[PDB]
């Protein structure tokens, strides 16, 4: 038997978004967002790795 | 008509919530508004930057009654 060993590395894929809305529903398409400071921000991040 | 639609239970969308942003870009058709909210939409302009939005809308004019039909507004 001979034996061709061979390596790699790979990248995964992690991302986040902006909700537009409360309970994290809908995420912003929007290249910006001008906002008043008052109102509250809504986040999130995935995981499609 | 009232046999087709997509119920909207979002608590959120009351005219007393605060501040934010979103906007409804993509609502197409006939919904039906249930919740805390409430079951009907706003009828005189709501002071602005409220319902989670900074600009929202509202329906001028008045809620035809029973048996009036197809009714057209402009928000
Ligand atoms: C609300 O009612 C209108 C009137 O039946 C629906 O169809 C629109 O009609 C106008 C006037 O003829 C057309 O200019 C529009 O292109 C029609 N819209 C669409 C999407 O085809 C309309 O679809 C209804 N809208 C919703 C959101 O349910
Ligand atoms: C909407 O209704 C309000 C209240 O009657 C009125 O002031 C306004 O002119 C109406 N808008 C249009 C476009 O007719």
């Amino acid at each position: 038997a001979l034996n061709i060993r061979v390596g790699g590395t790979g990248m995964f894929t992690v991302r986040m978004a902006l909700f537009q809305t409360p309970s994290y529903t809908q995420p912003y398409q929007g290249s910006s967002v001008t906002l008043s400071t008052e109102a509250f921000l809504y986040v999130g991040t995935m995981l499609d790795g | 008509p009232c046999q087709a639609h997509r119920t909207l239970d979002e608590y959120w969308r009351s005219t007393e919530y605060g501040e934010g942003y979103a906007c409804d870009t993509d609502l197409r058709g006939w919904y039906r508004f249930v919740g805390q909210g409430g079951a009907r939409m706003a009828e005189t302009c709501v002071p602005v930057l409220r319902c989670n939005t900074a600009a929202p809308m509202w329906l001028n004019g008045t809620h035809p009654s029973s048996d009036e039909g197809i009714v057209s507004r402009k928000a």
